């Protein structure tokens, strides 16, 4: 879990500016979207990078590249490749960070109104955040259904079959026999409708409390939609927070006035705040648990 | 309703 | 070694130019400059990155920032961060890329004319590549010196306390009694005189070819400098080819009406050049050995 | 000759 800067430039004053406005508005909530930055540290493997082996094993299976593992019509042609990379990624395989345990921390000091995640590897919720107030806008592995009739299957039919060797004879529908996958939702495919439903409310909460709000954005390229729309979309008199080692999408885009930019590693930026929120006590209590 | 999960 | 694309669009009509240009001057020869990107398959751990273990040991011995295990004041300070990352980053513990042996294949066929390396890891020269053919900018493990009075030290002393459990008590100059380091080049150092001597007769081979050149600019983002120089000071009139995930440097600040920039992995931009140039035959052989 | 190893 230990973290360090990004870079010799101190992030400490800007994060401050965070915590100040916390304190000035103590009865408000913030609203989080995250992308893959803040789980790197937690060892999950990047399938679009030569360093990991499953990358190699992708490569070997004749994968034609990294995001065609998330293609529906591939999957149909081809289901191997994507059977392999979720032995290797299925939950429970990693832990929780620091900054997941930030939003933990959150929820405990009642000042998380949702969290937006485009993640799959669900540590949010492993990490304790409850159903409610998640939003897991690509899906999980929690359910499964058949990409052909939508009949619903129990989770663990998908995983005993991961366990295999070699992997093979996969999860056919017993209705209409087409394949049957994880609820994570692929490229060509839509969200679950909870992802705009609850944008909408969430849009309107915001508008309505121009006690301010505040939505921190953090690890995400803003490269994937519609969820990197989200940003754009928020109410222009909300202050928008960028917890990035780049600055990104609609912040590099139509950067706004009021706009705060902190280039730093999400596990740092979760130490820093912590610091000046002055909740180490809560946090360290968390941490050792 | 956002489309479908893409780029660009 | 097994690769893949990066995206689905297709990279090898622009592959094919490169080899195109070749056949076209047959007497002609290749300057390669490379960095980072090339040695990422090998399975090297980013010292910059949460998700190796280099990393978090770095943070744990309360390095302030990455890059500060290459810094003099703090090696001085505290020399057991640099050390342990060279525990895990020594030369041998790693094996050659196929684009590496790509290297190796040009020299072979007599087209090498000089390969520029901003990595340490020397990997290089461990896949062949001869010593006259190579410029390792930032210096390497191969040699060490005394950081005080420059007396040189075989290269073996700094490495055996490498083992040691823990790692203690350091190299000092048995002359003044000061660090002694590998011939690592450090932010805040200079680079050994044969770059510039080097690219120095190298800048004027290429203006007085203009049999023509080809320069190709593999896997650096072009941040560190005065390496990220050379590519500006390439004969206007002299093709550039760059092959990186993003367009980088000089390439996306003043672009080149003759630039040819192709989005692509260095092991698979390896594959389909030895693919448009027919040498799959040799290379299949230094492959296997 | 180049200056030291940096940034920008
Ligand atoms: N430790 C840490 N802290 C803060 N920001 C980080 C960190 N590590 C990476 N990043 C940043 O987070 C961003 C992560 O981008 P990316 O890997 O593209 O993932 P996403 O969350 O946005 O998207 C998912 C992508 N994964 C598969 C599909 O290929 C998608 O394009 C990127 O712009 C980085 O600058
Ligand atoms: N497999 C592969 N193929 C082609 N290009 C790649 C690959 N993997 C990464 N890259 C690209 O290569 C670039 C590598 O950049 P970087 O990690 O900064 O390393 P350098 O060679 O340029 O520099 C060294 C840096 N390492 C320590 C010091 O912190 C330096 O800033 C980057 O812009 C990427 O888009
Ligand atoms: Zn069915
Ligand atoms: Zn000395």
């Amino acid at each position: 879990m230990a973290s360090m800067s990004v870079s010799t430039a101190s992030t400490e004053m800007s994060v401050r500016k965070i915590a100040a406005h916390m304190k000035s508005n103590p009865n408000a909530k913030v609203i989080f979207m995250v992308g893959a930055g803040i789980s790197t540290s937690c060892g999950i493997p990047d399938f679009r990078s030569p360093g990991t082996g499953l990358y190699h094993n992708l490569a070997r299976l004749k994968l034609p590249y990294p995001e065609a593992v998330f293609d529906v019509d591939f999957f149909q042609s081809d289901p191997l490749p994507f059977y392999t990379l979720a032995k290797e990624l299925y939950p429970g395989n990693f832990r929780p960070s620091k900054f997941h345990y930030l939003l933990k921390l959150f929820q405990d000091k009642d000042v998380l109104k949702r969290v937006y995640t485009q993640n799959i590897d669900t540590l949010e919720r492993q990490a304790g955040v409850k159903d409610d107030l998640i939003i897991e806008a690509h899906g999980s592995f929690a359910h499964c259904h058949c990409i052909g009739c939508g009949k619903v299957y129990p989770p663990q039919v998908f995983k005993s079959k991961l366990a295999e060797h070699p992997i093979k004879d996969f999860v056919k529908c017993d209705v209409c026999g087409e394949l049957v996958k994880p609820a994570i939702v692929f490229f060509g495919e839509d969200l679950p409708d909870s992802f705009s439903e609850t944008w909408l409310n969430d849009s309107e909460w915001l508008r309505e409390k121009i006690q301010q709000p505040l939505v921190i954005v953090v690890g995400t390229s803003l490269a994937v939609y519609p969820f990197a729309s989200l940003p754009e979309e928020i109410p222009r008199k909300v202050k928008r927070v960028l917890c990035n080692l780049e600055t990104v999408g609609d912040f590099k885009a139509n950067k706004r006035p009021t706009d705060l930019i902190v280039h730093q590693y999400s596990d740092e930026f979760a130490e820093q705040l912590v610091e000046e929120l002055g909740w180490q006590e809560d946090f360290e209590k968390i941490l050792t648990a | 309703k956002g489309g479908a999960k893409r780029h660009r």
